């Protein structure tokens, strides 16, 4: 996933979902 | 050597500029204009007063923050980068649009039938460096997977399909 | 003709800035970090990095030294943001924004409990007894209590907490809201 890392940088994204906690 | 150092500066700052008038720092881009008076007693910095001719409630929070700390290296780099990042927001909502079937709802949102997504940039206090948030008004699992999978511009376009 | 001194320092304020380093005929690239220190009104001296034009390929730039702290992940960054393909200028703010975005998130984190000094908390002064380098693992006292907690570096959350030696929930937490929850 090279574009969402790229991504993650240029935007400072912050992704509303945390995928290191259960999704119950 | 004056000119190479100016040039450096100048690739710093890239669209934004700053000039010194009476004891103030004006941060200009296109019309926008940021700025800073400080009162330098010593060598060190008393007091700080900031002034804005746009993004007034967009940046009241950092804003808020630096002048509470008189912090001005947090108060212009977070113009800065909000005013890098806005523009970010613009071009990338304008390419979904362009290239899908979902349409400019609003300055920050675009709809594809009942589905809304929503973009965000938020100040994480005390960082100058504004967070972006995508929302949207259904399954936000799913867009955030295939964001996190394909990123932004693919993410959202193949989220409008699952719909 | 001597405007540009102050235009300059102006543009420093901003905490990052490209500067040319003439070094035995070459020109290498500076990146200078500063930043503000809240509690003296000061800024610290600038962190450096500086790049050396490669003498393998056209339009180069290579790490050549720096002395950014131990903490910053210096080499994944630029690795991560040019490939040692892409040194574009475009690309070098980018990785001097994201070394300067992580010297600050550690540096506003040590700050925030050494500003809370002699500041009276929930009608109990506040007492710093010992940070590490990083601010993740801190202790403090309260009146007559002693809080220590553990930070996680990556969300700025206190995911550890002792309250006179006892474990705690309350305070844990992002790191600047524990002001707020001693009430509890």
């Amino acid at each position: 996933n090279e574009i969402y890392q790229q991504d993650k940088i240029d935007f400072n994204l912050k992704l509303k979902t945390d995928f290191s906690k259960p999704l119950i | 050597n004056i000119e190479q150092r100016k040039k450096y500066l100048d690739i710093t700052l890239n669209d934004v500029t700053v000039t010194c008038e009476k004891d103030m720092i004006l941060l200009r881009k296109g019309s926008f204009t940021a700025s800073f008076r400080i009162a330098v007693e010593n060598e060190s910095i008393r007091s700080m007063a900031i002034d804005l001719n746009a993004f007034e409630v967009e940046l009241q929070p950092i804003i808020q923050y630096a002048e509470d700390t008189q912090n001005v290296n947090v108060a212009m780099m977070a113009v800065v980068q909000f005013l890098r990042i806005k523009e970010l927001h613009e071009q990338m909502i304008s390419k979904i649009v362009e290239a899908s079937k979902f349409i400019r709802a609003s300055n920050n949102t675009i709809t594809l039938n009942d589905l809304e997504v929503s973009f965000h940039c938020y100040w994480n206090l005390p960082s100058p460096y504004p967070e972006t948030l995508i929302l949207t008004n259904k399954v936000q699992k799913i867009l955030d997977f295939l964001i996190y999978q394909y990123g932004i511009q693919l993410g959202v376009i193949k989220y409008g399909s699952t719909i | 003709a001597t405007d540009f001194v102050q235009w300059e320092n102006s543009v420093r304020l901003i905490g990052v800035s490209l500067f040319p380093v003439n070094y035995d005929n070459i020109e290498f690239m500076g990146i200078r970090l500063e930043l503000f220190d809240e509690l003296s009104l000061k800024y610290d001296p600038p962190f450096y990095v500086i790049l050396k034009p490669s003498v393998k390929r056209l339009g180069i730039w290579e790490l050549f030294k720096h002395n950014l702290p131990k903490y910053i992940n210096i080499h994944q960054h630029w690795q991560l943001i040019t490939k040692d393909t892409d040194t574009s200028d475009s690309n070098i703010m980018k990785f001097a924004n994201l070394c300067y975005k992580d010297l600050l998130k550690v540096h506003s984190r040590v700050q925030f409990f050494r500003k809370l000094e002699g500041n009276y908390v929930n009608d109990k002064q506040y007492s710093l007894l010992h940070i590490d380098n990083m601010g993740l693992n801190v202790s403090f006292r309260l009146g007559a209590d002693i809080i220590k907690i553990k930070v996680d570096d990556g969300d700025d959350e206190i995911i550890d907490c002792t309250f006179n030696g006892e474990k705690n929930i309350s305070l844990l937490g992002s790191i600047y809201g524990i002001t707020n929850r001693f009430q509890s």
